RNA sequence: CGCCACACGGGGUAAGAGCUGAACGCAUCUAAGCUCGAAACCCACUUGGAAAAGAGACACCGCCGAGGUCCCGCGUACAAG
RNA sequence: CGAGUGGCUUGCUACCUCGAUGUCGGUUCCCUCCAUCCUGCCCGUGCAGAAGCGGGCAAGGGUGAGGUUGUUCGCCUAUUAAAGGAGGUCGUGAGCUGGGUUUAGACCGUCGUGAGACAGGUCGGCUGCUAUCUACUGGGUGUGUAGGUGUCUGACAAGA
RNA sequence: UGUCCCAACGUUGGGCCCGGUGAACUGUACAUUCCAGUGCGGAGUCUGGAGACACCCAGGGGGAAGCGAAGACCCUAUGGA
RNA sequence: AGCCUGUGUACCAGGAGGGGAACAACCCAGAGAUAGGUUAAGGUCCCCAAGUGUGGAUUAAGUGUAAUCCUCUGAAGGUGGUCUCGAGCCCUAGACAGCCGGGAGGUGAGCUUAGAAGCAGCUACCCUCUAAGAAAAGCGUAACAGCUUACCGGCCGAGGUU
């Protein structure tokens, strides 16, 4: 009869590609609720460990208990938003319109960009004014870049720019919101955007893994019984039926596998220090030592140690948000033992 | 077996009995219903008018007949009024039932050629035509569209 | 940007098809063309039999694919594209001397080509291309 | 059915030979089913600690050999996960005989009781010598 | 065909393209009446119904168009109200209205509070058992009127066992 | 075999429940109009995506110099590339 | 009784291949159909409720594990929301398997004078090839758009 | 007891890159195809559409009714043994 | 049966060229080379040469835009979808429908039956008042009551019904 069962492997994440850019981007934004904000934030994923909390939920039947919750360490220093783009609305979708930049740059922001040497802010600034007046201007956004430097742990000093999104009130109060931010040094941080116990929706670029076969790949089945004796161990039965006659592109194949876009959805903030209070005896293998701005994710996060993650309030929540969960324990053991 | 297999009038007549053998009896219980004691003197005069020539299996006959003066009793057993099937099933048909070596096939069945435009029933009715109905329903089992014609009757 | 159209028409509650026709038949006579509000544009018949059609040839594909436009804006040249043999060097030519627009993006108002228009008045069962794309999930940007 | 509140990693599977943790009369029992859980193709119906599963009398008195019962799981070999992170594991597989309305069919339970399987049958529980 | 409605001296319609507004002491409604070939203008003192075509479909829509906009006449003037009825057997249901769309609690015992939002200005005045849906347009009372009866249906069981629920008692 | 995450809600519909309503003074869920209503459809969400031949946008840097390749030490990458 | 639709079965035909299109069952992996087994929304009821029975829309998802048999089918167990059916050269041997079918050996029964025969049964009895083209999974070099860096947009495409 | 649930990690030789050596199979022509249709009823080449910038590396083998063998089955021959 | 087997005939075979999307035998057409011209079949919105041709009507289903056909399906049965033509009857002495009013008494007929009163069954179905009104056509009740049909009048105003 032949028994049914689900295909190997999700359509949804392809094609499994290398990724464009190790730097994660969003395509999606969440709601202009609140008051104005940058909708986001980066870090660089340093490992794992523990920490034990008390059972913030109100319906759990454990409410108020002692629970062992794994955390991955991300080291989240201040960023900063060295400029403001803004967007026009057209009969083709959304256009980039002119940017408002400032003047103090960080001493190694040219690793990457070239830095400017003359820009006019306000004739910027104006022409936004004036598209808002006119009513052609869509959303708002920060140009952002980090501070690696900031970092020991991580080689890189050449900082990774990435776009945020500004949502806000109306949108001259977010407008101005914007520039203010900008106009300063662009210099924010985790507190800034973040609380702990709210839920944010981690991205990275996956753990890379070169070119694998179907079975680790897409979860296809090795051979098995006496089949696995024959001569074929890790390939599928076949690559289609006779007709029609072609390798549909559906059909599980080897490939890239890893290093790929991943934003995983509603990551619970555990707590937002700073210091060494996260770091492990030894150190964080493969990493280092931690001891800074930091943010305690609850359970994983996509990508190795040491790479950009990026930050966004969730943009599709089950739960309300448990403000500041008790954190009765981390620990500090060595990850290696 | 369907219709469609012998419900054509596209083979030969074949009728003579002093050549067939094995002729199955046909189905119809009897072609005159009513009060055949009494003769055609009634008022009203409708007829079932086969529309397409075509062949019907007595079979077909049989079940259309039925299915009218058993309605009929919309009358009563012993009412008044008189139905006549006036077509008989003349023409033998065969199955080929080997395969196409010596295909003539066995005789099978029976079945009545009918032009169209010919009456397959009559009925003889006084100003109670119940009997329309009794033809709805019978040519509901015949192969052809059919038309209900009245004739001696201007009592509309 | 900037499309110096010899001729400029505007399909606001015009016949598709008999405009597209007519277009078809002036590029392939060398005349540069620009179709203005494709969103307005109107194709008569029963919306929901209509949107089947369309919805069809969205879903229609495979590997080598049937790429078919949501946009009023593509629907109306891709109509056009049927009317050229734009895989011959001179319909290509034609073809891509042709170009549609969401709403009218020149100064002057574009011009109604002869029986491509449609009486409101006197006809009920019509549909927009825009109300077609919403329908087929296009993002409304006009 | 409720939380067994505690994570657990199926140590059984359908065929598998285990203890019976009681007074009934049977000694040895054979999984052959799962309560409430369906599979996957390829894939042995797998059960562990608070199922509920259906049994078939390997060993036993005469009178109960044979016989298709009802029971569930009260412990178990491969570990399990408790909400402070320890993990949990028993000296062998056992499951105790249970009836409609879950009430052991037996008087005694011999051996330990996770203590996950009295959030579920308390019947089960409070019949339980030692509880862990 | 044609058509010629007199207004009444309590009413002022007026009409732009294919919308027409009439309005009242009771308030005024808008609506628009869109078909092949029928013309629809207002006359000074009479409102008129034409069109050159006499085939069935089109003497379906300007009969139709006349009980529209004579019922429009009515609204604006006398308007159009609704009466119902509250009822229940053994859990007691609580109807309120509550912003713009009546509420109803306890509906069957239920926890969760069935409610619907009322259409345009319909007044939904609720005086105990008794409920009284009323406004100028037609249209926006019917609607609202069975939205409420509707709001108490039930599939899942027998009804003439189980027939708690709101009910329209008297149509204008 | 371990651990983390993977909605809701809008929009339009089917079957269906209705509203107003005429042809047909009445009646009528439909003919014109309207209110609802499926795990299905569209959006939402995730992934890819300037080779989209209408081959895109913005900011800055540069055209005798901006930037890049090779080189060297290595990998958060990797069968060559 | 009458009218049909489908192209799963069987039969018929002898159009296509005998300078070979590798025949069953199974397995693995992919896509599809709806005449819908479950799941969603509904109608009727000989609809009190609960459990059903029949019918409508509907193919998004699911539709599993085992005992005998090569078996398909089916018989049987226990689970289950349900453990639906069908198409893709009765999908799938340049993928597997080789139990069966189907060679050469042999036995039994039946038939035959005999050689030997039987869609009767039974034990044993082989699975070739370094991919030119095309197709698809992933990976690069170039050209076009017409100096560079960084950030984006989003026509369209995939998803359960 | 890794036959299976259900696969993982590791070892050795290959595989991949480089120097040297250096065949064979196969080839009417053309050839970036895909969906349909049609045709001696099983088409990369016909018809209609869709898609398609060129070249190259690796892969597992869907298709070329792939390559290999003038079918062993079946029938025919006033064939053979 | 794109089956088998006759027969007469034209065709393909062995027949180009034009049309038919493609396509031995369907349509035009039987063809020396070259050239001008006019037609045939078929076609005149675009692809694509020629009409977005004229008078008039129907269809709202994208029916259809499909001569022939393995190839283009669609049947019995049904349709107050819509258009056209006819016949009969009724009507400004006011029709058809709707709404209002009336639907009376002898009498709750006789008979049967505890009972029966229009209406369980059986028989009969008479006469008065009147502008109407059954010894009751349909519900309803244990039987009554109650609710309506028939029948009459009014309101309304034009065609209505078969
Ligand atoms: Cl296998
Ligand atoms: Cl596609
Ligand atoms: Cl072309
Ligand atoms: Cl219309
Ligand atoms: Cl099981
Ligand atoms: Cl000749
Ligand atoms: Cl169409
Ligand atoms: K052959
Ligand atoms: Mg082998
Ligand atoms: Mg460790
Ligand atoms: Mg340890
Ligand atoms: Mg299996
Ligand atoms: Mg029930
Ligand atoms: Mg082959
Ligand atoms: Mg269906
Ligand atoms: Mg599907
Ligand atoms: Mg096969
Ligand atoms: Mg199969
Ligand atoms: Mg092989
Ligand atoms: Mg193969
Ligand atoms: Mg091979
Ligand atoms: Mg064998
Ligand atoms: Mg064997
Ligand atoms: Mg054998
Ligand atoms: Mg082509
Ligand atoms: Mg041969
Ligand atoms: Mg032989
Ligand atoms: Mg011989
Ligand atoms: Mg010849
Ligand atoms: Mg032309
Ligand atoms: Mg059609
Ligand atoms: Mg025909
Ligand atoms: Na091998
Ligand atoms: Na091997
Ligand atoms: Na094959
Ligand atoms: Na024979
Ligand atoms: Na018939
Ligand atoms: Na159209
Ligand atoms: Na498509
Ligand atoms: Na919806
Ligand atoms: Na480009
Ligand atoms: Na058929
Ligand atoms: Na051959
Ligand atoms: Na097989
Ligand atoms: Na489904
Ligand atoms: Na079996
Ligand atoms: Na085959
Ligand atoms: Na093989
Ligand atoms: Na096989
Ligand atoms: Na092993
Ligand atoms: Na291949
Ligand atoms: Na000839
Ligand atoms: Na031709
Ligand atoms: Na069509």
């Amino acid at each position: 009869p032949q028994p049914s069962r689900p295909r190997k492997g999700s359509l949804g994440f392809g094609p499994r590609k290398r990724s464009t850019s190790e730097t994660p981007r969003f395509n999606s934004w969440p709601s202009d609720d609140g008051q104005p904000g940058v909708q986001g934030f980066a870090g660089y994923k340093a490992g794992m460990t523990h920490v034990v909390l008390v059972n913030d939920e109100p319906n759990s039947p454990r409410e108020g208990m002692e629970e062992t919750v794994p955390v991955t360490v991300i080291e989240t220093p201040p960023m900063r938003a060295v400029a403001l783009r803004a967007y026009e609305d057209t009969p083709y979708g959304q256009r980039p319109l002119t940017e408002v930049w400032t003047d103090e740059f960080h001493s190694e922001l040219d690793r990457t960009l070239d830095v400017p040497e003359d820009h006019d802010p306000d004739a910027a600034e104006e022409q936004i004014r004036d598209a808002h007046e006119a009513g052609d201007l869509g959303d708002l956004r920060l140009i952002t870049h980090t501070v690696p430097d900031a970092v020991p742990s991580v080689p890189k000093k050449k900082p990774d720019v990435m776009e945020t999104r500004v949502g806000g009130g109306s949108v001259s109060d977010r407008l101005d919101h914007a520039l203010d931010i900008v106009e300063d040094g662009g210099e924010h941080a985790m507190n800034d955007i973040f609380r702990a116990g709210e839920y944010a929706d981690v991205a990275g670029v996956t753990k890379g893994k070169g070119t694998q076969g179907p079975v680790k790949r897409w979860g296809v089945q090795k051979r098995k019984g006496k089949h696995a004796r024959q001569g074929w161990r890790r390939r599928i039965g076949n690559l289609g039926p006779w007709n029609p006659s072609r390798v549909r592109s559906t059909v599980p194949q080897q490939g890239q596998t890893g290093y790929h876009q991943r934003t995983e959805l509603n990551k619970r903030l555990i707590d937002i220090g700073e210091g060494d209070e996260p770091t492990v005896d030894g150190g964080f293998v493969n990493y280092g030592e931690v001891d800074g701005p930091y943010t305690l994710v609850k359970g994983s996060v996509p990508g190795p140690d040491k790479r950009l993650v990026r930050f966004r309030p969730a943009v599709r929540p089950n739960d309300q948000p448990r403000l500041d969960p008790e954190v009765r324990y981390v620990s500090n053991e060595s990850n290696q033992g | 077996k369907p219709g469609a297999m012998y419900r054509n009038s596209s083979k030969p007549a074949y009728t003579r009995r002093e050549y067939i053998s094995g002729i199955p009896g046909k189905k119809i219980a009897q072609f005159d219903m009513g009060n055949n004691g009494a003769g055609p003197t009634y008022p009203a005069q409708v007829e079932l008018v086969v529309e397409k020539p075509v062949q019907i299996r007595h079979n077909a006959l049989e079940a259309a007949r039925v299915a009218a003066n058993r309605y009929v009793q919309n009358s009563g057993a012993a009412a008044n009024y008189k139905f006549r099937i006036r077509k008989f099933p003349f023409h033998v048909i065969r199955e080929n039932k080997d395969g196409m070596r010596a295909p003539f096939g066995k005789p099978v069945g029976t079945a009545a050629r009918v032009h169209g435009a010919n009456h397959i029933f009559i009925a003889w009715v006084n100003p109670d035509p119940n009997v329309e109905e009794a033809w709805r329903r019978a040519k509901m089992k015949v192969t052809p569209t059919i038309n209900i014609d009245s004739s001696p009757a201007g009592n509309a | 940007a900037e499309f110096d159209a010899d001729v400029i028409v505007d399909a606001r509650d015009c016949i598709m098809g008999r405009v597209a026709s007519q277009v078809a038949e002036q590029a392939l006579d060398g005349e540069t063309v620009a179709v203005v509000n494709a969103e307005r544009a109107v194709i008569t018949g029963r919306e929901e039999q209509i949107v089947e059609k369309y919805e069809k040839r969205v879903d229609i594909g495979n590997d080598n694919g049937y790429f078919y436009p949501k946009r009023p804006d593509g629907i109306f040249k891709r109509t056009i594209r049927g009317m050229l043999p734009h895989k011959k060097q001179r319909g290509r030519e034609a073809f891509e001397s042709v170009r549609v627009y969401l709403g009218n993006p020149y100064d002057e108002d574009g011009e109604v080509l002869d029986g491509t228009s449609l009486d409101r008045l006197s006809n009920i069962k019509f549909v927009t291309l825009g109300e077609i794309s919403e329908t087929l999930g296009a993002n409304k940007t006009w | 059915m409720e939380a067994l509140g505690a994570d657990v990693t199926q140590g059984l599977e359908k065929g598998s030979l285990i203890t019976c943790a009681d007074n009934t009369g049977a000694r040895e029992l054979k999984v052959i089913s799962v309560h409430g859980y369906s599979g996957t193709k390829n894939r042995h119906p797998k059960a562990g600690l608070g199922d509920k599963i259906t049994v078939s009398v390997t060993k036993g008195t005469p009178e109960m050999r044979r016989q298709v019962l009802e029971a569930v799981v009260v412990r178990q070999r491969k570990p399990i996960r408790r909400p402070d992170g320890t993990r949990v594991k028993f000296e062998d597989n056992a499951a105790v005989i249970v009836d409609e309305n879950e009430d052991p069919r037996g008087t005694e339970l011999k051996g330990p009781i996770a203590r996950e399987v009295a959030q579920r049958f308390g019947s089960v529980a409070s019949a339980a010598t030692m509880i862990v | 065909p044609r058509v010629e409605l007199e207004i009444p001296e309590d009413v002022d319609a007026e009409q732009d393209h294919l919308d027409i507004t009439v309005e009242g002491d009771n308030g005024s409604v808008t609506r628009r009446l869109w078909y092949p070939d029928i013309d629809v203008s207002v006359d000074g003192d009479t409102v008129v119904i034409e069109s050159d075509e006499d085939n069935a479909k089109t003497m379906s829509t300007i009969g139709t168009f006349q009980s529209h906009i004579e019922n429009m006449f009515h609204g604006v003037t006398e308007g159009w109200e609704y009466g119902m009825e509250v009822f229940y057997s053994h859990f007691p249901m609580q109807v309120n209205v509550e912003g713009d769309e009546v509420v109803i609690e306890n509906f069957l015992g239920e926890k969760a509070p069935r409610r619907t939002t009322i259409h345009g200005d319909t007044d939904v005045e609720i005086d105990g058992e008794e409920l009284t849906v009323s406004g100028p347009d037609i249209e926006a009372v019917g609607q609202t009127a069975a939205d409420i009866e509707q709001l108490t249906r039930i599939n899942d069981k027998d009804v003439r066992v189980f027939q708690d629920g709101v009910y329209i008692t008297r149509k204008p």
